[PDB]
């Protein structure tokens, strides 16, 4: 079950507001495995991301977390888009942040846009 | 889902540091 499904809106927004107060330079991100993929599962889904990171830098960390070998594919989706790894996480946040203040991303071993 | 919300992160955040990129 998804982070969004487990916690009511007021709790999720309360959390992202607390992160805004305590860690103004960190992006609050929810990172979950996509449905129709056999990619490995992830042990943790809530991340505080330094605001300067690129998507590619973020992906490097996620790949390590799920112990993906370097030859295997991964794709990070946001809002039914596939952002380039050159993009800034700060820019992705500004465009795609949820009403609750988190940025929601999903990862997959398959590129649904192919 | 029942009571006033609280900002407590009982499910803790994972903090990514820049050194995790080295």
């Amino acid at each position: 079950s998804t982070f969004k499904s487990e916690y009511p809106f007021e709790k999720r927004k309360a959390e992202s507001e607390r992160i805004a107060d305590r860690f103004p330079n960190r992006i609050p991100v929810i990172c979950e495995k996509a449905e129709k993929s056999d990619i490995p599962e992830i042990d943790k889904r809530k991340y505080l991301v330094p605001a300067d990171l690129t998507v590619g830098q973020f992906v490097y960390v996620i790949r390590k977390r799920i112990m993906l070998p370097p030859e295997k594919a991964i794709f990070i989706f946001v809002n039914d888009t596939l952002p380039p790894t050159a993009a800034l996480m700060s820019a992705i946040y500004q465009e795609h942040k949820d009403k609750d203040g988190f940025l929601y991303v999903t990862y997959s071993g398959e590129n649904t846009f192919g | 889902f029942e009571n006033v919300a609280n900002a407590g992160s009982m499910e803790q955040f994972e903090t990514i540091d820049h050194k995790d990129l080295n």
